[PDB]
């Protein structure tokens, strides 16, 4: 029925094949996170911030607490290593299961065991399979929280000190302050779960996911949908390819804008800093700088007549000023030991700039992400020189794209779904147009 | 639905094809190459050299300002690098 | 019947009424020659030509 | 026009001396001033303080001289203010700060001197370009 | 059975490339223009015309390479090999912008050559001219973008060059200088070409959303034979789909594609009609109205006049090297400028 | 017989006269408020700082506008992204001098335009219909999302979304050229291709159809009335169509498949604005068209310029004169 183009719809019925599919292509993702890790290492100097050289996986591993110290100072390459064999070696495992349940192993699975076959339109056992996966990510997510408890905690851009690895001993559980970031509204100064800034609400929270993953992975083994939603939905494999398409969109939103605004759970020290983060740092550079010449900043009025270094944010927080004004809801590390109640501390910012944080500003100014396709830095106009493209872009940008053509494919498989549900995905039989057996319109 | 001509398909599965075209095609792409690694496409086309686009300190584009002399302005600027 | 971009296409087995046509634009472009130069003549200015 | 010898002479000291580059030499140097100094200092500017800029006859005027090989080695190791009041390897990368500034660690002598000596040639080939900033564009 | 009549039995052949007596014309110029584009876009410099590279062989990539255009002391000349300029001296015509009129003058008689070929070929086979007559709207984009338009100013110098980027620059100096985006005629030119994708996209997905179940297979294409009589998708239903979802929608098949013709050939024409203007410095560059008040009033401000601003900095910041004969020197001091940038 | 059931039937049925459905319930009203919201503002709003400096903007015909210059005007830089509904305000003439109507519209506008898609897919599903006119309209509405969220999103401001105006418009598109430079962008590239492309196929597709259109009428009548509302045949001749237009390039570049045509009518234009979309949508986290500014150095180490330096001077030109009292650092970053 399908066409070479669509030729892996000719797997929707055939059990084993497909079977061997998923894992063959399982394999390809490990493999990729494998020789990707080791290209990154090979081309690793550790003199130089991760983000001046296109690491992407390398500050994944780093955030977890493997390979450094602190300040983010790499000091052990050897975690990196591993993390990118063991992923190597274990894919060759999966594309041998992949090959074999493809070519050679039994086409359907039905026959041989009624365990691992499975009629789509099966509630019980699609239900019990999403049980089994339920319960799989659930370990998964204590797998983090067993990491930052129990075997060497995580990397925290917060710690005093430049950040450093900590472990962390009280996990939060409060569920108004886990739930809380749920009920947060997505917008400015709010953020929903994207302003998560602290380690504690992150493990916390992937407790509960965790408890709540492995729960409903129960309930799903030892129930069957009720009537409500078996009314409701589409039971066919192409409907239920359609709702993990638009699940996976959801999330690849939501990832973007978690590497573009969060400098939590992306260290700066690592990742760079994030738009707002640069911004904020060049009016604290040249705060700085015309501080030192002898400049009042707080009383500098700028051309507009708003303060040139120094101005008030809406609700009336002291901020920066300029057009940086926007950026104001940032908070990070450098800059929050200039922060007293009323907002940017005019006393500390005449008293208690450190060295460190004049050359963090500096070092986030001149690092912003912004860059061309062909890695030159800097605005649109800038000249050839600077071979650097904030990997805050690139994962940005990647997982922008991704996300909207999983919306797409979601709209495309939950229409066929749905055409094909009611028979008619081929077209309109010419002996039962339901528009002509309808009552004209005027 | 044919006009007379032979194939593609047919053409280019051929070993006499092949035969024929695995000289004609690296002659010409080696002779492409030549035009540029000897210079010949330099002068054929007056395009400047990476030396030669400017004199050593000169900072000035050579720009042709003239109509009918407009030949003769290009030459005046190549003489002022040799 | 005739759409309104042919109501013209009467006139081209009518050679009378063509003429007729012709007779009248030119008519028309002559009338506007001459409402143009007295329009031009009560508005021009003859006194500075410099 | 070409990189030659004159192009690639550039002083060494304030005494008067000269040194001769290779074309080595320029190339080896413009390729560390992008790994360790084009970031803020991309075409002779300064991005983190634009009223100072790396024109030679800005660099001339600087206390400590520094239009020569030497000052530049210097400014490298110990970075002073223009007027030389004060030392600022906290906040400018040099290899007093190299704990602080990694980059700056693995700079050999002869690293220093390929600097240095492509900021000198450059506003050489560049003119106005180098230092001049977006107008020159 | 004179020549005439055997030499048009040869050129009328049903051949895998047809000829026609269109073909004498249209393919020597054709294949002219394309060779000209490609040999200068790969050896050829504009460095006495421009002070600009522009081809492979001096580092320049596809998106910036360029046959640019003569230089602006050639006024309108048409640069022949032969002429006054070049003197018959292949070398010196391409460093004084000779392809650029070669390339010019063989695509605007080849262009002559593939509307005759459209008439050439619909008159053998029976069908009505009105793909010729489509064809129309680019012949007078053409002509009077890359014709009018330059014989309207100074000299071909500031017609636009063939390239990427080239024509890039083309588009961001209408900006500055003719304020084009203001210009009616050219957003006329903007509604016929995104209306003509829009209906584009809109009755391929109708159709491809209507079809008539035709054979059994999950492909649908296979359910459709070329010289079958039956329409393959239903109007009826299409028509009722579009008329519930957006008010209105077609009932005559003859009325939508006549429609579709008709919507991209028309804003075509009418972007050609405000070049035209153009090439006389005949813009739509102010509103009177606002200029008086903004004069008179400095808390005045619309985005009429920011517009203009970024007009302002366009001019003043690309043309010196953007006009390098006129030898502009512009001091620092005098170019605009907002705070800080 | 149900009260809930007989709802459910007048809000899916197929007989009103333009078809409600679920999403429609959404559409509606959010389409309504955006629309009254944008008339009334377009014709009387005051002056709005879009900004965020204090230099409010006259966007409506009563402040001195036309149809040309007339927006409304987006919402003031101090707010950046935080939400700003009318409640927030003080007062209603605050929420007027911040451009607060600029988010009301927008917000409901994107609403309803991603409920006018699914009341797409949703009628077809009604009709008995194939279900996906509505993945070619997320083309648009992508593109709608690009330049009034997910660009105010990455640059951390709405003030930076594009205007509700025509001149508006321009400004919007000329500073993302200064920027971004979309135009050396690949995606922008593309966009140009699917939209440039689509005009031509649509002009290619009507003179193919009308040069072969089936004599059914005389001289004196518009071809038309040969074309008969529900008529079984078709009214045009589609080999006479690929005879033609076969011969004209050759062969095997022309359809002889209809289905195959219509679909690649579709597909051509709907691809090449995912891309553009998509292209506004990277550039809002700064991943900028290609930069050959300096590309090209002789042996020397001059700069010879190209077609790009010259894009460069240009880009420079709108870069430093745009909102030019709103900049007090060198580096405008967002
Ligand atoms: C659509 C149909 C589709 C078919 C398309 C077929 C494509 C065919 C291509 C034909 C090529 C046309 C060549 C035209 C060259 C041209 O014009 O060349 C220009 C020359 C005149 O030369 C120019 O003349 C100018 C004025 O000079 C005069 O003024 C100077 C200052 O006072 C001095 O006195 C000087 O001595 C004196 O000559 C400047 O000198 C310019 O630099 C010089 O180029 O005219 C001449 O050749 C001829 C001018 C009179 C004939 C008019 C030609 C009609 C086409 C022009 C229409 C555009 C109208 C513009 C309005 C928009
Ligand atoms: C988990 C993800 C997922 C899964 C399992 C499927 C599964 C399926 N899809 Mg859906 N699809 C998805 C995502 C997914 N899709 C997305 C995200 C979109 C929107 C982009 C679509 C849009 C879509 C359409 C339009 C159709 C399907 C169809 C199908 C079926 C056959 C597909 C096939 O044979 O491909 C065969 C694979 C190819 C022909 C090659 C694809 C080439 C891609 C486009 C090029 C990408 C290149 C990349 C960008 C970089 C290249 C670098 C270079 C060096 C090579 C199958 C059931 C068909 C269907 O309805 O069947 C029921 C069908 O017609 N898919
Ligand atoms: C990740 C991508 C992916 C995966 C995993 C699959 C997997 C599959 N496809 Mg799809 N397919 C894809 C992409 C993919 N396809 C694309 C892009 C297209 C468009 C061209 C198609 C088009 C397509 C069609 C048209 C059909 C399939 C079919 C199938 C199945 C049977 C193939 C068969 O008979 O092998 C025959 C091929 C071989 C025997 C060649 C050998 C290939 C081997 C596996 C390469 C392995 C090399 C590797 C280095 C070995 C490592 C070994 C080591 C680990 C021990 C199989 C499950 C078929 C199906 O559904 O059957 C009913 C079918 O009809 N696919
Ligand atoms: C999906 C996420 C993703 C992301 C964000 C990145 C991002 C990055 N990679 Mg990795 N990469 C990926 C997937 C990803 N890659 C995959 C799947 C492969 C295997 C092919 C690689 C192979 C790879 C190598 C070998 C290298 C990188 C490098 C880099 C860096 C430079 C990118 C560049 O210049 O691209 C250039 C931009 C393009 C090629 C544009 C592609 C546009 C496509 C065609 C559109 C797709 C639309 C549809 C999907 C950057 C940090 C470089 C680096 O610095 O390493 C340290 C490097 O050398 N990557
Ligand atoms: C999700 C993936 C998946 C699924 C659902 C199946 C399902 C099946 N396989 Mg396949 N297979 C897979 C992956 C998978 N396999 C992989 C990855 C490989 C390569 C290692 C193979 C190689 C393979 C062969 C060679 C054969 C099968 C066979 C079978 C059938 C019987 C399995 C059984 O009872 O064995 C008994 C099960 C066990 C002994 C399970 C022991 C525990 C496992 C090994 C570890 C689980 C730990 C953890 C979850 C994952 C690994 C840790 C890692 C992530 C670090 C069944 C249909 C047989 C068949 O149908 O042939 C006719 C058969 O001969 N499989
Ligand atoms: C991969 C995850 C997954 C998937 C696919 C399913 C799938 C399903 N579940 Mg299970 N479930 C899961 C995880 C999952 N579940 C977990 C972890 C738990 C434990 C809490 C449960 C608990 C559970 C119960 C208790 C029940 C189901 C039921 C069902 C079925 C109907 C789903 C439905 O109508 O919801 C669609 C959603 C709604 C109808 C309500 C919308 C509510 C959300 C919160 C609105 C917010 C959306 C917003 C825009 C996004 C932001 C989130 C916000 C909170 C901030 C379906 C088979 C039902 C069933 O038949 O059970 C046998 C049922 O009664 N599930
Ligand atoms: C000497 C010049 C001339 C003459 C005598 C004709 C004569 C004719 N044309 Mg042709 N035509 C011409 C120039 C000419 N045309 C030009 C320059 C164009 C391109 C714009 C066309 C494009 C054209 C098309 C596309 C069609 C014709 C048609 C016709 C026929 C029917 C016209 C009709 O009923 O109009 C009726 C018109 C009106 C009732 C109102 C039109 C008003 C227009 C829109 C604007 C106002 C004009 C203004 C008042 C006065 C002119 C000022 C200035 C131009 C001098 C008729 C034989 C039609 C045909 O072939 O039918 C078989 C047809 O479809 N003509
Ligand atoms: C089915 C199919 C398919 C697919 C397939 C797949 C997807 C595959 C898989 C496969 C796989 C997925 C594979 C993998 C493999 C791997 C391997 C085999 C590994 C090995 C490794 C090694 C050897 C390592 C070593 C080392 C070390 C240890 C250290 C470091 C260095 C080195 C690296 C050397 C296709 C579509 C084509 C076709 C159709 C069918
Ligand atoms: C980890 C973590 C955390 C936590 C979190 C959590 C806890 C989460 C949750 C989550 C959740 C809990 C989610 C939810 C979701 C939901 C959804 C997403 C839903 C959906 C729905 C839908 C889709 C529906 C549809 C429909 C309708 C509406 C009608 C009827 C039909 C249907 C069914 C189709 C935190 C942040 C603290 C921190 C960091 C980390
Ligand atoms: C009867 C008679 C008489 C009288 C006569 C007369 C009184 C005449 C008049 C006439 C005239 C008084 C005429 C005039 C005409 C005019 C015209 C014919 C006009 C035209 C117009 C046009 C067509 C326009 C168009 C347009 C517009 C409106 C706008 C802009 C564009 C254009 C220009 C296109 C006499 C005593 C001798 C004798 C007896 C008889
Ligand atoms: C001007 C002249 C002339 C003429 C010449 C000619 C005629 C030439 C030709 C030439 C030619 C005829 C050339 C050609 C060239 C070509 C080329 C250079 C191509 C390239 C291509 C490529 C690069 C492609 C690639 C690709 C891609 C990218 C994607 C897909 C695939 C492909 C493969 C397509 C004569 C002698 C009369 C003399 C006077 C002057
Ligand atoms: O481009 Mn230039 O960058 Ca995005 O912000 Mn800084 O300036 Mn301002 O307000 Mn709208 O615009
Ligand atoms: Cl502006
Ligand atoms: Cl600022
Ligand atoms: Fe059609």
């Amino acid at each position: 029925g399908f066409a070479w183009w669509a030729g892996n719809a000719r797997l929707i019925n055939l059990s084993g094949k497909l079977l061997g599919a998923h894992v063959a292509h399982a394999g390809l993702i490990v493999f990729w996170a494998g020789a990707m890790t080791l290209f990154e290492l090979a081309h690793f100097i550790p003199e130089k911030p991760m983000y001046e050289q296109g690491l992407i996986l390398i500050p994944h591993i780093a955030t977890l607490g493997w390979g450094v110290g602190p300040g983010g100072e790499v000091v052990d390459t050897f975690p990196f290593f591993v993390v990118g064999v063991v992923h190597l070696i274990s894919s060759a495992v999966l594309g041998f299961g992949g090959v074999y349940h493809a070519i050679r192993g039994p086409e359907t699975l039905e026959e041989y065991s009624s365990f691992f076959g499975y009629d789509w339109k099966d509630k019980n056992k699609m239900t019990t399979i999403l049980g089994f996966h339920l319960i799989v990510l659930g370990i998964g997510a204590l797998l983090l929280v067993a990491k930052a408890m129990f075997f060497g905690g995580l990397y925290d851009t917060w710690a005093p000190g430049g950040g450093d690895v900590r472990v962390i001993t009280n996990p939060t559980l409060d569920p108004r302050v886990i739930f809380g970031y749920l009920l947060k509204s997505p917008f400015g100064g709010e953020g929903w779960i994207v302003s998560v800034n602290n380690l504690e609400d992150v493990v916390g929270g992937h407790i509960w996911i965790g408890l709540i993953c492995i729960a409903g992975g129960i309930w799903h083994i030892l129930t069957t949908p009720f009537g409500w939603a078996r009314r409701a939905f589409i039971w066919s494999g192409e409907a239920y390819l359609s709702y993990s398409l638009g699940a996976l969109s959801m999330m690849g939103f939501i990832a973007t804008c978690f590497v573009w605004f969060n400098n939590t759970v992306y260290p700066s020290e690592f990742y760079g800093p994030t738009g707002p983060e640069a911004s904020q740092a060049q009016a604290m550079t040249f705060l700085i700088r015309d501080q030192k010449l002898g400049a009042n900043v707080g009383s500098a009025q700028g051309p507009t007549g708003l303060g040139k270094y120094l101005m008030r944010s809406p609700t009336g927080e002291i901020i920066f000023g300029g057009e940086t004004m926007r950026f104001w809801d940032f908070r990070g590390p450098w800059l929050e030991p200039l922060r007293g109640p009323n907002g940017l501390d005019l006393n500390k910012i005449k008293n208690d700039i450190q060295p460190w944080q004049e050359r963090r500003a500096a070092e986030y100014m001149t690092h912003a992400p912004l860059g061309s396709l062909n890695s030159v830095g800097g605005v649109a106009t800038e000249i050839n020189s600077v071979n650097f493209v904030s990997p805050r872009s690139w994962l940005a940008t990647s997982h922008f794209v991704l996300a909207f053509f999983f919306l797409v494919g979601h709209l495309w498989h939950a229409g066929r779904a749905r055409a094909a549900a009611a028979g008619f995905e081929k077209g309109i039989d010419r002996e039962s147009e339901p528009v002509l057996s309808m009552p004209s319109l005027d | 639905g044919t006009t007379g001509e032979r194939p593609f398909s047919d053409i280019i599965t051929s070993v006499r094809y092949w035969v024929i075209h695995s000289i004609t095609i690296p002659a010409l792409f080696i002779a492409g190459w030549l035009f540029v690694s000897t210079g010949l496409a330099y002068d054929v086309f007056g395009t400047p050299r990476p030396d030669s686009y400017y004199a050593q300190e000169q900072r000035s584009i050579p720009l042709v300002t003239d109509r009918f002399e407009a030949k003769q302005q290009v030459e005046t600027f190549l003489e002022q690098l040799k | 019947g005739l759409p309104w971009y042919r109501v013209h296409t009467v006139l081209i087995n009518d050679p009378g009424r063509l003429i007729a046509a012709h007779l009248m634009h030119t008519a028309l472009v002559a009338g506007w020659a001459g409402s143009m130069a007295l329009y031009e003549l009560a508005t021009f200015d003859p006194s500075d030509p410099v | 026009a070409e990189l030659t010898p004159e192009v690639l002479t550039v002083p060494l000291n304030s005494e008067g001396k000269t040194i001769t580059l290779t074309e080595k030499q320029y190339l080896e140097g413009k390729r560390l001033f992008q790994y360790a100094c084009a970031s803020c200092h991309v075409g002779g500017i300064t991005k983190t303080n634009p009223s100072l800029d790396l024109r030679t006859e800005t660099l001339a005027l600087a206390t400590p001289p520094r239009d020569n090989i030497e000052g530049l080695v210097d400014y490298m190791k110990n970075p002073t203010t223009y007027d030389g009041e004060q030392e600022i390897a906290e906040v400018h990368p040099s290899l007093r700060s190299a704990d602080i500034f990694p980059k700056m660690r693995n700079l050999t002598e002869k690293d220093l001197v390929a600097i240095a000596g492509h900021i000198l040639v450059e506003p050489k080939i560049l003119g106005d370009k180098w230092g001049g900033g977006k107008v020159y564009y | 059975r004179g020549w005439f009549d055997i030499l048009d039995d040869w050129l009328k052949r049903d051949r895998f490339v047809f000829v026609g007596w269109s073909g004498i014309l249209l393919f020597p110029c054709a294949y002219l223009a394309l060779g000209g584009w490609l040999t200068g876009t790969t050896f050829v410099t504009s460095w006495y015309t421009h002070g600009l590279a522009s081809s492979y062989l001096e580092g320049c990539n596809f998106l910036t390479v360029a046959v640019s255009t003569p230089a602006n002391s050639m006024g309108h000349s048409l640069l022949l090999l032969w002429g006054p300029e070049a003197q018959g001296d292949f070398t010196r015509w391409c460093q004084l912008g000779g392809l650029w009129t070669f390339i010019a003058l063989h695509g605007a008689f080849g262009l002559i050559g593939f509307m005759l070929r459209q008439f050439e070929i619909a008159r053998l086979v029976g069908v009505r001219p009105y793909n010729a007559i489509a064809f129309s709207a680019p012949i007078a984009v053409f002509v009077s973008v890359f014709l009018i338009y330059p014989l309207g100013q100074s000299s071909w110098f500031f017609a636009p060059s063939f390239g990427v980027a080239a024509i890039f620059r083309f588009l961001l100096f209408f900006q500055g200088f003719h304020n084009w985006t203001l210009n009616p005629f050219h957003m006329m030119g903007v509604a016929g070409v995104l209306g003509g994708a829009l209906l584009c996209a809109i009755h391929g997905a109708t159709v491809e959303n209507t079809l008539f179940q035709d054979g059994e297979g999950a492909s649908t294409f296979r359910a459709f034979n070329p010289t079958q009589a039956e329409e393959t998708y239903s109007m009826v239903t299409a028509n009722r789909f579009w008329s519930q979802i957006f008010g209105i929608a077609f009932s005559n098949k003859r009325w939508l594609h006549f429609f579709m013709l008709f919507v991209p050939v028309t804003g075509l024409w009418m972007s050609a009609i405000g070049v035209v203007g153009l090439a006389l410095n005949l813009r739509s560059y102010d509103f009177i109205s606002q200029e008086i008040r903004a004069a008179e009033d400095p808390e005045f401000e619309t985005f009429y006049t920011k517009n203009l601003l970024l007009n302002e900095g366009i001019r003043a910041w690309m043309a010196p090297q953007d006009q390098p004969h006129e030898n502009f020197v512009f001091p620092e001091e005098v170019l605009p400028r907002g705070n800080a940038l | 017989a149900n009260l809930w059931e007989r709802f459910c039937n007048w809000v899916t049925s197929t007989d009103n006269r333009l078809y409600v459905g679920w999403f429609g319930v959404i559409m509606i009203p959010t389409l309504l408020a955006a629309t009254i919201c944008f008339v009334i503002a377009f014709i009387a709003a005051p002056p709005v700082d879009i900004d965020g400096i204090r230099e409010p903007v006259s966007g409506s015909l009563l402040y001195g506008n036309n149809i040309i210059t007339g927006a409304v005007v987006p919402s003031s830089n101090a707010i950046g992204l935080h939400f700003y509904p009318i409640w927030e305000a003080a007062s209603l003439d605050e929420w007027l001098y911040n451009g607060g109507p600029y988010q009301l519209i927008i917000f409901h506008f994107l609403l309803g335009a991603s409920c006018y898609m699914g009341r797409q897919w949703e009628l077809s599903y009604r009709l008995g219909m194939r279900p996906w006119i509505c993945v070619a309209y997320s083309a648009p509405l992508a593109s709608a999302f690009a330049v009034f969220l997910i660009y105010p999103i990455g640059q951390g401001s709405f003030s930076d979304g594009m205007p509700l105006g025509i001149s508006g418009t321009f400004n919007f598109m000329i500073v993302f050229q200064a920027e971004h430079n979309i135009l050396m962008h690949p995606f922008h590239q593309l966009g140009v291709a699917g939209v440039f492309g689509g005009a031509l196929f649509c002009a290619m597709h009507g003179s193919l159809v009308t040069s072969s259109l089936i004599r059914e009428t005389t001289e004196t009548e518009s071809a038309n009335y040969g074309y008969k509302f529900g008529q079984e045949e078709e009214t045009y001749n589609i080999v006479a169509a690929h005879g033609y237009f076969g011969r004209l390039i050759f062969q095997y570049a022309s359809f002889n498949n209809s289905r195959s045509l219509h679909f690649f009518l579709a597909a051509w234009p709907v691809v090449g604005v995912w891309f553009t979309a998509l292209g506004i949508s990277t550039m809002a986290f700064n991943l900028n068209g290609f930069n050959f500014n300096h590309s090209v150095i002789d042996a020397k180490g001059n700069v010879i310029n190209t077609w790009a330096d010259i894009i460069n001077r240009a880009n420079l030109g709108m870069e430093v004169m745009h909102e030019r009292n709103a900049h007090n650092f060198p580096l405008d970053l967002a």
